[PDB]
């Protein structure tokens, strides 16, 4: 990825080894979590199209996972060339390159036509594109690695409150949905899927409590 | 922008002149790279002390086999051949660069220099730069050639790189 | 491997012995997988041909692997030598002499010699010709090491559909034979090979089903 | 080592704490398999012959192979001492002296000395010749740790020909022979000495048998 | 069909009986195979939009055929009006408009324009634009008429090696999958579906076999 | 084909239905035997490359023995191509260019071109190869069609002479060899595998006697 040289001038820097190994480890022992979508991002804060396609190289295993990212990725381009067509208009003063869905994923474009795009004034946010495209990928990925649906999470009998609200908070991140949706399953599935024994406490707090009173109400 | 090569031409040795081509990147990239890259040899190998193997008086001087030196070889920075990227420039006049081929789609690294309107190539070559200084250097270099081609002396790129 | 200074220029540097214990490690515990074409290009970036041939007879085991890698580099020397044949006589005092396929390989030239063709004017890439013939010799390693074909392919009754796909792209991405020739396979195979029930399941959906929907189908 | 430092002069530095700690890391958790000497002349690069007594001093264990290693060295010395005569004398300013042996082993000589012999024009690879010592010395001692010999190598009924070749490989590295008799040894032996399925089944592929070819046929 | 003259210029002919007769002749005797469609593009080269017409409704029988002959144009006229789309403005003095996706087909356009459109300065190819269409369809329709898949070919115990490779050649060209999965198809399920003693014959000659001594092997 | 046309100048007429008609027939019930190849031959007299592939596709069957026809014209052509290099380079305005090894089997050789090397002078033996090329590979699927070889022809009992002569005959027309080699053949075989008493009736004329009077030996 490049970055800013003293002074003010930025060049290339080729992905470190280290970086590699560490994206590397987390996706062997941490799978495909919620939480790799951050690693990710900020693992390769501006990196050029091919450092991000050397990085979806470097996984092992997952090969379904990764053809789901590609194809995604695939149909970003189709769209994005579909939003940004060339419709005839005057020829600019000054001619700047332009990033074609291929250009933009890496495929056809050399490491300099992406530096150039990257550093040339106004830059082209060609790295941040492709950012955003494999971001919704890997979302796609991790809302499918799902084990259980979050209609189905239920707490048993002696389950403590404490790995119930667990689970099913992380389910719920996994889960997909608007935000306003998850405002609504909060209180309308939390309350209603607890153990009895605690579900009367929880009642007994109130609808609208929040998850601190309720959390330290079936405390212990 | 657009890159600007130059070639220092030689005729057996004695220094002959430059002549510097503006190559038109911003409309058939793909041949223009490869023909910068091959100026510069910086993948390795390249036009520096190749020589224009087929000279036509009037018509085109054509060089460019580094690898034998006749016609029958060169290769390109993205294997020995690739696709013929477009044809939207045409042979208009001295000084256009065009690429030779052996039909279509079988770019290596041969070019022709124009020193006369050739019309009769369009559809069939790609044209991708222009002479920018020096077409009385490739005029001049039409004296050592004859009908067929065949040229009187050795024709070099004596040194050749990236100026812009 | 070289690398720049503050003022633009690049010298050699000793390798690093991190990066041979990272190569021996990953070849060590992830064997021959797809997954190491990607990291060796990672790991070598800029490095001499003293440093590929460090990294590759640093290689304990799998002796018989690298007796391919070399049957292939030395056959791709051979092919170069035989394209490019070298001058013979005195050399310009301005040019250094160019490399032959068996000194492309860095078999008969020393260290100097290598680091004066990287940083020539203008420069000789030797460091990136001998890494993509490790490469080419390394597609054919990991095809060689390729457990089953593609077509033997044919999901269990109690496999599910997703450990089916899985070993389907693993041994898809194993292959390599072509890429048109791969998405036709991923069109046909992958539809063609699984369990009746959701066999017909996938059926429902037409040849125009997508990954996402072909997994989700058999799923729950 | 022996930096260079950028666009200046080389600058003598002390060997890295971490290169001396994964040199003995290496020793002790290896033991001296054949890997030891390209990994050595890997982490041992432009270094002094101070260095390289360092290198050695620092193994823990083995005396042995440390005794049998400063006797080649030693032996060495004494051939070059009696293959090259030493002047004496007054001698020439900005001019060194002729190194002997024991100045080349680095047991009488200082780390000035050895600064100017390899800075001298032309330069005198003192840190060359006695690594090439130290690496006849190393392959004699990986010699004699090898367990088995190559001629008495034999597949087992059940052990599969990608282990067998394995082992023989190893052997092979392992073994003292000359290149050119190494050669017949891999084209003869490997296939006389499989079992006999195999065995037929390389026969009926007959000549210009190469590793992947009968790594294929003896597939299953 | 137009015809060139002494002068060289060319103008409609009609098209002659003994050709509408020796295709329905050849369509009708031979149903679908093949060998109709190299017969169909000899049979009317360089004949109009309307010559094409007719002798496609001149078919009798296999109306289902017919139709998907039909809907393969149809579709196809509707990709090239959506793909190209005319232009505005004034229109140049030596030039004037040209024809729609439909009337490519000739089914809203007189015979005179079907002239005037082929001998055009310069000639505008409707008749082979019309042809490759008519040859697509033709394909499909000699797709739907495979009697089985390229798959579930299995040479009988006692069906001899030639008329299996002739049928399993004679589906592979009424596949028309691809050019390089036929080239890999003929590698592979050519070699593996062979009768046992048969099988390990053409086994005893390896992968670089070819057909002549693969036939002659199985021969005799 | 191109034809003498009034007068003296050559023009284009393309390839009548009814030789194809009666190409198709004699490929139906003739099917493949030796008197094909001189059919064939009379069919397509100065014939464009594009009428031969005509005429080989319109063939419907017999698919293998096609495809041994196309392999052995690409071994032609890449023969022709390693005879014959082909020089790059802009073509001259009154002479035409060199055909390559793919230009003479119209694979991607336009009908002007093939017209064009035809008609001029010197005219370019385009279709005289091609004819050469398609005659060799007829003549190898005619000996590959043959039934029994020439060794295994014996008479029966009371088979009479002229059925046992007739099929020997017809075999060895069929089978492949030099005449120098079938002289000998015939002299060795024809009275050899005959019926005892015809054989002594045979050798009762002589060792050289010609063919009518060793019928007439036999004759009823």
């Amino acid at each position: 990825p490049i970055v800013q040289n003293i002074q003010g001038q930025m060049v290339h820097q080729a992905i470190s080894p280290r970086t590699l190994n560490a994206w590397v480890k987390v996706v062997e022992e941490k799978a495909f979590s919620p939480e790799v979508i951050p690693m990710f991002s900020a693992l390769s804060e501006g990196a050029t199209p091919q450092d991000l396609n050397t990085m979806l190289n470097t996984v092992g295993g997952h090969q379904a996972a990764m053809q789901m990212l590609k194809e995604t990725i695939n149909e970003e381009a189709a769209e994005w060339d579909r939003v940004h067509p060339v419709h005839a208009g005057p020829i600019a003063p000054g001619q700047m390159r332009e990033p074609r869905g291929s250009d933009i994923a890496g495929t056809t474009s050399t490491l300099q036509e992406q530096i150039g795009w990257m550093t040339n004034n106004p830059p082209i946010p060609v790295g941040e594109i492709y950012k955003r495209w494999i971001i919704l990928g890997l979302n796609k990925i991790v809302r499918m690695y799902s084990p259980t649906s979050i209609l189905d999470i239920r707490q048993g009998p002696k389950e403590p409150f404490r790995d119930y609200v667990d689970r099913f908070y992380k389910t719920l991140r996994a889960e997909q949905a608007s935000q306003e949706v998850k405002n609504w399953m909060t209180e309308t599935l939390l309350v209603q899927n607890a153990n009895p024994d605690c579900k009367t406490i929880l009642k007994a707090l109130g609808p609208a409590a929040t998850l601190e009173e309720m959390m330290t109400a079936c405390q212990g | 922008v657009n890159p600007t090569v130059f070639f220092d031409i030689a005729v057996d040795g004695e220094p002959l002149g430059r002549v510097s081509f503006e190559l038109f990147a911003d409309k058939v990239p793909k041949t223009a790279e490869n023909f910068r890259a091959l100026s510069t040899g910086e993948k390795g190998f390249g036009y520096k002390g190749s020589c224009f193997h087929r000279i036509i008086p009037g018509f085109m001087c054509q060089g460019g086999d580094f690898t034998r030196h006749n016609g029958t070889g060169g290769k390109s920075i993205y294997g020995e051949k690739f696709e013929d990227e477009n044809f939207i420039l045409k042979h208009t006049g001295p000084g256009i660069l065009s690429m030779a081929n052996a039909g279509p789609n079988t770019n290596g690294s041969q070019f022709f220099i124009c020193t006369a309107k050739t019309e009769w190539l369009d559809g069939k070559h790609v044209v991708f730069g222009k002479v920018k200084e020096g077409m009385n250097i490739v005029e001049a270099m039409e004296r050592f050639g004859s009908r067929n081609g065949k040229t009187s002396k050795k024709i070099t790129i004596a040194d050749c790189g990236q100026l812009e």
